[PDB]
């Protein structure tokens, strides 16, 4: 498996704009591009609203947020049985490869993975505020 | 044929659940070294909606 | 493409076996009850047809059902109105003395000391004070005999037998496809013609043979029992001919064109009875008979099974433009399989003719004996403006709800609504600034006048004195109706209504209409109105437009329609369903119809409703709404603080029931406030330790008890603010309005 | 008749009967004995 | 006599507020079961289902009979 | 007598409360006829106060100051001075009731739990056994004592769930 | 950011990951359970705190945990 | 009258130490929240899930009281 490199000579779905597209943030801070590919033409629904029509063949699209690029994933997916991925993308130019994370979707388990931020113990097991106090900051009892 | 047998009645020891000391009949018991074998199904539901659960075998006291 | 009656045989069966099993009609309730929040549900989701099943052949059938059962409910009401009329009023009394005996139709049991609201209305009768208008509405049709209305009640709860039949016939028996509820251009073909067409006919009809007749033999000083009774006016051309001579010439000039002969009973005489302060009913005559023409040529517009008619599909779709895309592409199939957008344009257009209606009828009364009843021209124009407002809100959500659930992307791309979706941010944005606007200079007016009153300088307040806003464009507006009769209207006798100018009409000592001089006060409660109707419409359009969609949730549609919340994530997304924008449309309606009435009851109470005495009219404030009215300090003094004497010391008279509901209603909208300041995690803990209570005595009920909704919350506390508030409204109006009305 | 019957035993039907009792047997109490204070 | 009285009763009831909000605060933040094992302070915690039953049906109690009173009055 | 009041049957404010409200339901019988609905109606309530009068200063209430009857709330004031009938006879009937109604609803529930399905009894009343358990509910005192000493009124600690403190 | 955690009374039913709108949890592979899948947490950083996941859990109690942390652009779902 | 408004206040005392009192035993946990001790004193909420856990902090339940504080004052 290999990571993809975004091509920003993609052809984007015929889309008639709107006002719920990038702001300052796109310019200034960070941005998100989707990327999929599309067996043939349809008229899907945009999360920023409106209808737009994909394209056959590689579909590209921008964003403000991470979480209407996945919106978009998952109504690819759930709809139309299509394999959609996106990009950070930074005001220098830096792409970064956000999902999927190694190629394989998240809710089916994949080989080289390792858990992080998991705790080998229950809830009723986590020890009491006092034992947390006097910290360097806010601690929570479940962060350790 | 470790823990509590199929289909018998058995009360929960585990604070944190909701059904805590209540009583629920016994479904199935992994065989193996898994941390909840336990199966346990409850007529009453949870704030969740779900009416079963695994728990530990020193979390089931026999009632 | 043929417009025909199709039609399915026996498709359920007439059984009780359904009534046993309760949750029936969903999926998830017909497994029964676990907790105390299925209940809930069981009547949350009663009437929500298109969650049970996605056929719409069913939900049609259902819709059909549903309105049956609910003429039949209206019929039993209209049935009871006219019984309780026959049987437990003093209409014949009042008939003879309209103008001393009050009103009244409700006697109560003597009851644990209840005996005391049968009240003295005059006439050798005792009970309530009634102010729907009824013996006003029976007065103009002719009736003059309790057997009359008695005849009415039996024929109503015939009525009622056979609309419930027709619902059971046509949901059990014969139920039609879904080919015959699309036939939208035949529905309304029908509608214009038959319903409201051969309606306004017939009741033309009546009103030339019975109203006109006996209601002129009654201003003219004819005792109600020497009138001749309707069969006998309708039997012989004698008596017709006597009171109008053109009735000699029978139906022949309709025929040959000699409509001018017919000149006695349809004319344009204008203003008001001078005998009775209703308007003419040959005038209504007329109107009825005009109306009736109008829709019946209307009614043969749209194509059925012929070639000649239109089709509505291609109407909308040869209006289309350069600034619009597409345009109506598509519009007419999302009305033909869409109740929810159905609901939504009729709900709207319902609720704004409702508010028109209330404006109209105290403008132009047309009741004989109803303007000088303030009691009834107060309550019908306060409820009838509370009907219109609630059914708008109802268009909104209905509105939404149809956005998220029957809106299809596929057949929206370039029309006006997919335009719309995508610049709703543009539209919410000046939406909201010309709120904002419209607020500052509308309560910063208020403000300013309380301060500079407060800091001793009445000069730099804005009132007639000081600083005057005059409303120049209304003025000029009634100055050009009063005129009208002269220039542009020269077939016309009066003008339409005395509040645009002119001399005023009494009857009785009372002053029945009297012109209306708006200034600065009106000015400014006139942006006041305009301020709520736009933070109203603001709140309704963003629950609309971004029902689906917006920049903090872009997958809203997923989460339905009706949804609590999407957690406290994203600094906390509490209220973005379009339900919670509806909840929040209901309470600026509320403010916003409150004023409404607030400024109707001040300014009619003020400058139009009073007595007549020698030589001048006296109101009953005196006429300070247009030096008190323009403070917040006025309105809470002279119109809250004064106004409510009445409401508070009723007890002990017929009028002590409104006190106490003054005071039960002041406690549910109180009791709003627990509903709608708290949440629901509080209560199902108090809740667990209630349930352990329980578990120690071993009366722990099988279904588990848990907290209402966060839904259920805010609607039982919307509903209950809205019930204290209107129903604290209600007893203070009636009670001030019966007591010096 | 059984699912009338089952009917008639829901907790609206059963609740509406007996308050309708109730009521009509507080409301006839105190119209046989009128203004009763005390015992 | 007015603004006095007034004045203090509405302090006292926000200071009381803030006792138990205190108090609350106590329990999450430096409660320790551990140390108190069987004191006092842990059985308050051990029967709180009954003492908030039994204020609910106190408060219940007054509030229906209150109410129902004056309603009648 | 008892905190400084007067009984109703020599108290003036009473009397001239009394005459005030015959003499507001006099008034406004004078402007009916007399064989009407009406003035029988009003004559029927003008009867019905005097012998709600008549029965208050019958019965040997305590009246204050504004001539309003008084109630004696302590059973000792109550039992020493003839006032048990206004709150302690009431009492105890509103505690008969009461035990009655809770007795009663407890049964239901108790012999409901058994069943194989509880929560459809308990949305569907099953009308012969509650009409069966609201009759004999009538030795509902007797029965709730009998349950106490035997110890089965009350649910061990062990069987009922509560918070992980 | 916000913190959160999966303990170890996750059956790997992959609800959560589902129910997750912003690619926060996956599934690695484990040994203490019938399916050997555990949830995990590697892109913290996304979390908005929405407690889908809390929602879609189906342990008595939960296996996966949010607490509100300290609030970023990407915490709080901002498009500007 | 004294006797009646003597009940209102007491009414008013033993309503709000009942939400005071609740709110500071159920902070460390309930069997909605069997956790709360963990998120600390003041929290928004623990999300839709559940049914529901708005106002579940003891933070809120104060939030509730001081109403309840005002009206008995
Ligand atoms: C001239 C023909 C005619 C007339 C008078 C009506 C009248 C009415 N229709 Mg209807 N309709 C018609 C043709 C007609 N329709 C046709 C051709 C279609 C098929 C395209 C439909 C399809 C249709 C639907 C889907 C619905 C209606 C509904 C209604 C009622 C609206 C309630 C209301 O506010 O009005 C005022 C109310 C009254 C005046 C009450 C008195 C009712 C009297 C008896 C008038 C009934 C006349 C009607 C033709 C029935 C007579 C036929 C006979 C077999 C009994 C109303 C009574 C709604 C409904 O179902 O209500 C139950 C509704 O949902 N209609
Ligand atoms: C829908 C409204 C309506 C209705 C129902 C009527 C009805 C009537 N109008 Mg009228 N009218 C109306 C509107 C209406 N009008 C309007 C809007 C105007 C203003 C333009 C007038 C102005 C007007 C005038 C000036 C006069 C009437 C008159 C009449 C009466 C006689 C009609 C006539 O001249 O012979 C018309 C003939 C017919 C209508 C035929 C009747 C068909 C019958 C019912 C057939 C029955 C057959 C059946 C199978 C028999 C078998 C039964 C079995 C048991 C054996 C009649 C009862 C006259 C009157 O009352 O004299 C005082 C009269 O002079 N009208
Ligand atoms: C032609 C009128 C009309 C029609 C046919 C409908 C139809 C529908 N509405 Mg709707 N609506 C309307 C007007 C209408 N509405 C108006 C005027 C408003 C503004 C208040 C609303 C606001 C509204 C909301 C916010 C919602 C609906 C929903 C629904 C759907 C589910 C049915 C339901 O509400 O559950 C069952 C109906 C009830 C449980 C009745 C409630 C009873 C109320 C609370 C009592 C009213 C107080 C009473 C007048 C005073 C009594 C005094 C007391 C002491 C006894 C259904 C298709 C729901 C939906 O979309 O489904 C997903 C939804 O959430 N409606
Ligand atoms: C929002 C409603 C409102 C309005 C319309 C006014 C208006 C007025 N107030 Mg007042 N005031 C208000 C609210 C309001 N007040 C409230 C709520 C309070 C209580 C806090 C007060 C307290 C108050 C006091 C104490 C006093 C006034 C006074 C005055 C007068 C002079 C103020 C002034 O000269 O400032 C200057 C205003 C400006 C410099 C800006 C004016 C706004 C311009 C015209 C809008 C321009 C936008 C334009 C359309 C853009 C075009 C776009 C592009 C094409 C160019 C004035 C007529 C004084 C007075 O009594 O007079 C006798 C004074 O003593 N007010
Ligand atoms: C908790 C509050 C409360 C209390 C203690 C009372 C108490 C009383 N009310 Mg009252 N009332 C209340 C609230 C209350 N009410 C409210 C909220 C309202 C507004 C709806 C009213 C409105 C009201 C009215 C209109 C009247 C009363 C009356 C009465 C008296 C009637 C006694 C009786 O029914 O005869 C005896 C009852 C029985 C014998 C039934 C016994 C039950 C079974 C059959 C026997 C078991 C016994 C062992 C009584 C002392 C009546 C009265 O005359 O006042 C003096 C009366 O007219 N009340
Ligand atoms: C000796 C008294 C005392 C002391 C030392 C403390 C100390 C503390 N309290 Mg506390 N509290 C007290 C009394 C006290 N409280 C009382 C009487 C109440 C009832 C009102 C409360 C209720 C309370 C709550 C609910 C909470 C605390 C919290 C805290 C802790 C930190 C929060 C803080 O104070 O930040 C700074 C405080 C503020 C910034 C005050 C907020 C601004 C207020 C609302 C001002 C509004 C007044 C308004 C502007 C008036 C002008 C009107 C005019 C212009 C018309 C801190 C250790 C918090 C905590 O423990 O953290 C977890 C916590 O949640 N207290
Ligand atoms: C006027 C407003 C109002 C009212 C009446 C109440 C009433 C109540 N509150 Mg509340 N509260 C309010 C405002 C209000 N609150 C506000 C604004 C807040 C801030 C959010 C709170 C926050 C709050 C909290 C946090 C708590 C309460 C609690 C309680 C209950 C206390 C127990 C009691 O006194 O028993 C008396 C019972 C009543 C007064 C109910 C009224 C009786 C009705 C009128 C009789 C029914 C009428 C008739 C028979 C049927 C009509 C219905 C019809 C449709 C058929 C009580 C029901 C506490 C509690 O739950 O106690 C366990 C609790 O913890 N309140
Ligand atoms: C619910 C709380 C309550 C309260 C606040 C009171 C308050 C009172 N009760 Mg009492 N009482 C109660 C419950 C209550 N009672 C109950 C549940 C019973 C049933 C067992 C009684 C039965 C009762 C009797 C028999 C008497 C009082 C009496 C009194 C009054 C003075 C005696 C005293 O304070 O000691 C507390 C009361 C007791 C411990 C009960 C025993 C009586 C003691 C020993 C006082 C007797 C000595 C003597 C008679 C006092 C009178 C001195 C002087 C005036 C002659 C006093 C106002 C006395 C009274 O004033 O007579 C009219 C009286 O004799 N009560
Ligand atoms: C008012 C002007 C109506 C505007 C109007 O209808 O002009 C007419 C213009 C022409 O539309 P079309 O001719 O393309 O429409 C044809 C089809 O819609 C079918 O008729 O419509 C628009 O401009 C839509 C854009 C909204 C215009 C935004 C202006 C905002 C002003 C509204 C504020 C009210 C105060
Ligand atoms: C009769 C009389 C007398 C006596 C008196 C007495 C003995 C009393 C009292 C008293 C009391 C007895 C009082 C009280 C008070 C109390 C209060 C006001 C409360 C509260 C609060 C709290 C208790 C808190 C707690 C807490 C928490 C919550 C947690 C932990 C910590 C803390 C502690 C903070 C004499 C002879 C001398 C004189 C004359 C009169
Ligand atoms: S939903 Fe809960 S049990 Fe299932 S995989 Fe996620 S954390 Fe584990
Ligand atoms: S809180 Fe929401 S965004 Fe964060 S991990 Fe859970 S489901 Fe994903
Ligand atoms: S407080 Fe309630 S409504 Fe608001 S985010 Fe939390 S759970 Fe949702």
């Amino acid at each position: 498996w290999t990571v993809p490199t975004l091509n920003p000579d993609t052809p984007s779905p015929i889309f008639g704009g709107s006002t719920g597209g990038l702001l300052r943030k796109a310019q200034t801070e960070e941005f998100y591009v989707i990327t999929w590919e599309a067996k043939k033409e349809q008229i899907f629904e945009m999360p920023t609203g409106g209808a737009a029509i994909m394209r056959q063949g590689p579909n590209l699209l921008k964003f403000g947020k991470k979480e209407q690029c996945l919106a978009l994933t998952t109504q690819l997916r759930n709809k139309f049985k299509l394999t959609p991925c996106f990009y950070r993308v930074f005001p220098d130019g830096k792409v970064q490869y956000l999902h999927p994370a190694d190629g394989v979707y998240p809710e089916k388990v994949n080989a080289g993975r390792v858990g992080a931020n998991q705790n080998m113990r229950r809830i009723g097991q986590n020890v009491n505020p006092i034992k947390v106090k006097f910290s360097g900051r806010m601690m929570s009892p479940a962060e350790i | 044929e470790v823990g509590p047998k199929r289909g018998s009645l058995v009360k929960i020891l585990r604070p944190e659940s909701y059904w805590f000391n209540q009583v629920g009949k016994v479904v199935s018991v992994d065989q193996s070294g898994v941390r909840y074998p336990v199966v346990v199904r409850f007529e009453n539901q949870n704030y969740a909606g779900v009416t079963t659960n695994n728990y530990a075998l020193d979390e089931v006291v026999a009632a | 493409k043929k417009v025909k009656i199709a039609v399915d045989r026996n498709p359920v069966e007439t059984s009780f076996e359904k009534w046993a099993k309760p949750g029936h009609f969903s999926r998830t309730l017909s497994k029964g009850p676990n907790t105390t929040t299925w209940i809930w549900n069981l009547h949350a989701d009663a009437h929500d047809f298109d969650s049970h099943t996605s056929d719409l052949e069913e939900i049609s059938r259902k819709v059909f059902s549903a309105h049956f059962g609910q003429l039949g409910i209206i019929f039993i009401w209209l049935s009871g109105m006219y019984f309780h009329g026959a049987r437990f009023s003093n209409y014949e009394a009042w008939l003879s003395d309209p103008t001393h005996i009050k009103p009244s139709a409700q006697v109560v049991w003597p009851i644990v000391g209840q005996e005391i609201l049968n009240g003295d209305v005059g006439g050798g009768f005792q009970g309530i004070q009634i102010t729907s208008g009824f013996f006003q509405l029976w007065r103009a049709s002719g009736i003059t005999s309790e057997l009359q209305l008695y005849t009415t009640a039996i024929g109503g709860l015939v009525m009622a037998a056979a609309m419930f039949f027709a619902g059971w016939f046509h949901y059990h028996k014969a139920a039609p496809k879904l080919e015959w509820f699309q036939n939208v251009e035949s529905m309304l073909n029908h509608h214009l013609g038959g319903l409201l067409g051969l309606g306004s006919l017939a009741w033309a009809g009546h009103q030339i043979h019975v109203s006109l007749p006996v209601n002129k033999l009654l201003d003219a000083g004819v005792d109600p029992k020497e009138i001749p009774l309707p069969h006998d006016l309708l039997l012989n051309r004698a008596i017709m001919a006597d009171l109008y001579p053109s009735f000699a010439k029978g139906i022949a000039p309709f025929f040959t064109l000699n409509w001018s002969e017919y000149s006695d009973f349809l004319t344009f005489k204008g203003g008001l009875n001078p005998v009775t302060g209703g308007l003419w009913l040959s005038d209504t005559a007329h109107h009825h008979v005009a109306i009736a023409v109008l829709f019946l040529v209307a009614g043969h517009m749209y194509r059925t099974n012929w070639g000649i008619g239109h089709s509505m599909k291609e109407i909308l779709e040869a209006h289309r433009g350069p600034f619009t895309g597409e345009g109506h592409v598509g519009l007419y199939e999302i009305l033909t399989t869409s109740w929810h957008a159905q609901l939504a344009i009729n709900l709207a257009l319902f609720g704004s003719l409702s508010i028109i209606v209330a404006h109209h009828m105290y403008a132009m009364p047309p009741y004989p004996y109803l303007a000088t009843d303030y009691g009834t021209q107060l309550s019908l124009f306060t409820h009838h403006t509370w009907i219109g407002g609630f059914c708008i809100v109802g268009a909104g959500a209905h509105a939404a709800i149809f956005m998220v659930r029957d809106y299809d992307p596929t057949n929206n791309y370039n029309n006006l609504l997919d335009r719309v979706i995508r610049h709703r941010d543009a539209i919410i944005s000046h939406l909201n600034w010309v709120c904002i606007f419209l607020g500052f200079h509308s309560f910063g007016l208020y403000i300013h006048n309380d301060t500079m009153s407060a800091l001793g300088r009445p000069q730099d307040m804005f009132s007639d004195t000081a600083i005057q806003l005059q409303p120049v464009f209304a003025q000029w507006i009634q100055n050009t109706h009063f005129l009208a009769p002269q220039l542009t209207a020269p077939n016309a006798l009066a003008a339409t209504s005395l509040t645009w100018g002119g001399d005023l009409v009494a009857v009785g000592g009372k002053v029945a209409m009297m012109p209306i001089s708006l200034g600065t006060s009106d000015f400014m409660v006139h942006h006041i109105h305009a301020f709520t109707i736009h933070v109203t419409v603001l709140i309704l359009l963003k629950g609309v437009l971004f029902a689906r969609s917006s920049r903090l949730i872009p997958d809203k549609a997923n989460l339905g329609f009706r949804f609590p919340c999407d957690g406290p994530g994203r600094g906390g997304t509490c209220q973005v369903s379009a339900w919670d924008h509806v909840f929040l449309g209901l309470f600026w309606m509320y403010n916003s119809l409150s004023i409404v009435i607030f400024h109707f009851s001040w300014k009619m109470q003020s400058d139009v409703w009073g007595t007549v005495t020698a030589s001048g009219v006296s109101h009953i404030t005196g006429g300070n709404f247009a030096q008190s009215a323009n403070t917040i300090n006025g309105w809470l003094r002279d119109f809250l603080w004064a106004q409510s004497s009445q409401v508070i010391q009723s007890y002990g008279s017929a009028l002590s029931a409104y006190g106490l509901i003054f005071l039960g209603a002041h406690f549910v909208w109180a009791f709003s406030l627990m509903f709608l300041f708290s949440g629901r995690g509080y209560w199902q803990e108090l809740i667990e330790s209630i349930v352990w209570a329980h578990n120690k005595l071993k009366v722990a009920p099988a279904i588990q008890p848990r907290a209402l909704s966060i839904t259920q919350g805010r609607a039982v506390g919307v509903a209950h603010y809205l019930l204290g508030g209107i129903a604290t409204t209600w007893s203070f109006f009636l009670a001030r309005i019966i007591s010096v009305g | 008749m059984k699912d009338f019957t089952t009917y008639l035993s829901t907790a609206p039907v059963i609740a509406t009967i007996w308050f309708t009792f109730t009521a009509g047997l507080l409301i006839e109490i105190n119209r046989y004995f009128p203004d009763p204070l005390v015992f | 006599q007015a603004a006095l009285y007034t004045h203090h009763q509405y302090i006292a009831g926000f200071i009381m507020c803030g006792a138990f909000a205190h108090g609350a605060i106590f329990f999450i933040r430096d409660y320790d079961p551990e140390q108190n094992k069987g004191n006092v302070l842990a059985r308050m915690l051990d029967h709180k289902e009954a003492l908030i039953s039994h204020l609910s049906w106190v408060s219940l109690f007054l509030g229906f009979h209150t109410l129902g009173l004056y309603v009648h009055n | 007598d008892i905190a400084g009041l007067t009984p109703c049957s020599e108290s003036k404010a009473y009397a001239k409360l009394e005459k005030k409200e015959l003499k507001t339901l006099e008034k406004r019988l004078k402007q009916y006829e007399a064989d009407s609905a009406p003035a029988v109606a009003l004559k029927a309530t003008m009867e019905r106060t005097k012998a709600r009068f008549a029965n208050y200063a019958k019965a040997g209430l305590l009246c204050g100051n504004d001539g309003l009857p008084h109630l004696i709330a302590d059973p000792g004031l109550a039992l020493k001075y003839g006032h048990a009938g206004e709150v302690f006879i009431p009492t105890f009937g509103f505690l008969y009731v009461a035990g009655y109604i809770g007795y009663v609803g407890r049964q239901y529930l108790i012999a409901v739990k058994g069943e194989a399905k509880p929560t459809d009894k308990e949305i569907i009343i099953d009308v012969p056994l509650a009409t069966k358990l609201a009759w004999q509910g009538a030795g509902w005192p007797l029965a709730a004592v009998q349950e106490l000493q035997r110890g089965t009124l009350l649910e061990k600690e062990e069987n009922i769930t509560v918070s992980p403190r | 950011a916000h913190i959160v955690k999966i303990y170890d009374t996750c059956i790997g039913c992959t609800q959560c990951v589902r129910a997750c709108p912003l690619d926060v949890l996956e599934m690695v592979p484990w040994d203490g359970c019938k399916a050997s899948q555990m949830a995990s947490a590697p892109r913290t950083e996304d979390c908005v705190g929405c407690k889908r996941c809390e929602t879609a859990c189906p342990t008595d109690f939960l296996s996966v945990r949010v607490y509100l942390g300290s609030e970023s652009t990407r915490s709080m779902g901002l498009s500007y | 009258g004294d006797f009646l408004v003597h009940h209102a206040i007491a009414l008013g005392l033993h309503t709000t130490t009942l939400i005071l009192v609740k709110g500071a035993l159920d902070a460390r946990g309930s069997k909605l929240m069997p956790d709360k001790k963990d998120f600390g004193y003041s929290f928004p909420c623990d999300g839709p899930g559940r049914g529901g856990t708005c106002d579940i902090s003891a933070y809120d339940a104060f939030y509730l009281a001081v109403f309840w504080m005002l009206n008995t004052i």
